């Protein structure tokens, strides 16, 4: 069973840059290399077939390389766009073989969040359940810290972010934190704070609402 | 156009079978080989299965036989995966593609993957909320919550609204139950005099709600 190794496993990399991926077989492949492009959920797209070869429709700044068993797909001046999970694969023999995948995320200039806080609908707490939702968008890096306040008080434990991928324009990520109280705690406490620290940021925002209002 | 459709995913007990279809247009199925790739939460690309619908030769992944069985119909012009016996670790999107039968030996083409979860949580539907909008810009959302398994495909008007849109990936809370938020970022002047809705869906209980979210 030929074993693709495929390197960086993840890289940051400026728009316009030059970026080489490498696959390595365990065992001569002759040019039976495939090199794929899958976008977060997506079906993997075709890049270059047969180690060398641009298939139809790819963009031109993609290309493929062999050096004996050393495959090389290089990307000569980095888009936005091109953010995504890249796969080699052989096919000289059976079981056909992927490397482990790069992750290619577009490093960009610093972006502050603009952090937003949501309360509960109404719809919600007459089911019994309150969800404070707070909004971080359009933010780079991803570092972040979120930070929830009740009353004043450090929360932990109930909250939980989720983050968009890279958007494939500006290359930014954007992230929900939310808060999750029984409805009867919700109604037990008045302040609800959602304070951010981010790079972008020179002190961290604090965005609240108090319940009711 | 080449297209490859699949179905077939869904929700599977532990020891379960589901059968997945991989059907077929613009091409004949005969004319070359049918792969079977999966790609399991957060992890790589990994072959499963091929087959040439012209003889019915079969390959397996080693991790997969036994337990899986590829086949196709040629009059159908579409490929299946029969899986048995279904555990944790299989749970996966599972694509199909065709081999370049013509001309370049790779895949060429791909189903757009269907989602198998091998889980002995039960099915349920999720309740949508508003995330209400509280001169700049403003932003408001619908929030889908505790429902299972996964997917859920929510929309804006219809699918009119695309623009600012940012539907957050499904994040497992402690009860077992997946949520997720869909926000949109809107201009100011647009408030009132434009009304929005969500329609989310969630194909596995039938769940299909539109919620207005207004001030």
């Amino acid at each position: 069973d030929i074993q693709m190794t495929q390197s960086p496993s993840s890289l940051s990399a400026s728009v316009g840059d030059r970026v080489t991926i490498t696959c390595r077989a365990s065992q001569d492949v002759n040019t039976a290399v495939a090199w794929y492009q899958q976008k977060p959920g997506k079906a993997p797209k075709l890049l270059i077939y047969s180690a060398s070869f641009l298939y139809s429709g790819v963009p031109s700044r993609f290309s493929g390389s062999r050096s004996g068993t050393d495959f090389t797909l290089t990307i000569s001046s980095l888009q936005p766009e091109d953010f995504a999970t890249y796969y080699c694969q052989q096919h000289y023999t059976t079981p056909p073989t992927f490397g482990q995948g790069t992750k290619v995320e577009i490093k960009r200039t610093v972006a502050a969040p603009s952090v937003d806080i949501f309360p509960p609908s109404d719809e919600q707490l007459k089911s019994g359940t309150a969800s404070v939702v707070c909004l971080l968008n359009n933010f780079y890096p991803r570092e972040a810290k979120v930070q929830w306040k009740v009353d004043n008080a450090l929360q932990s434990g109930n909250s939980q972010e989720s983050v968009t991928e890279q958007d494939s324009k500006d290359s930014t990520y954007s992230l929900s934190s939310t808060l999750t109280l029984s409805k009867a705690d919700y109604e037990k406490h008045k302040v609800y704070a959602c304070e951010v620290t981010h790079q972008g940021l020179s002190s961290p925002v604090t965005k609240s609402f108090n319940r009711g209002e | 156009e080449v297209q490859l459709v699949e179905s077939g995913g869904g929700l599977v007990q532990p020891g379960g079978s589901l059968r997945l279809s991989c059907a077929a247009s613009g091409f004949n199925i005969k004319d070359t080989y049918i792969h079977w790739v999966r790609q399991a939460p957060g992890k790589g690309l990994e072959w499963v299965a091929r087959i040439y619908p012209t003889n019915g030769y079969t390959r397996y992944a080693d991790s997969v036989k036994g337990r899986f069985t590829i086949s196709a119909d040629t009059s159908k012009n579409t490929a299946y995966l029969q899986m048995n016996s279904l555990r944790a670790e299989d749970t996966a999107v599972y694509y199909c593609s065709r081999w370049g039968g013509d001309g370049f030996y790779a895949m060429d083409y791909w189903g757009q993957g269907t989602l198998v979860t091998v889980s002995s949580a039960s099915t349920k539907g999720p309740s949508v909320f508003p995330l209400a909008p509280s001169g700049g810009t403003a932003k408001l959302g619908c929030l889908v919550k505790d429902y299972f398994a996964e997917p859920v495909t929510v929309s804006w008007n219809s699918g009119a609204l695309t623009s600012g849109v940012h539907t957050f990936p499904a994040v497992l809370q402690s009860s077992g139950l997946y949520s997720l938020s869909s926000v949109v970022t809107v201009p100011s002047s647009s408030l009132g005099t434009q009304t929005y809705i969500c329609n989310v869906n969630h194909k596995p209980s039938n769940t299909k709600v539109d919620k207005k979210v207004e001030p």
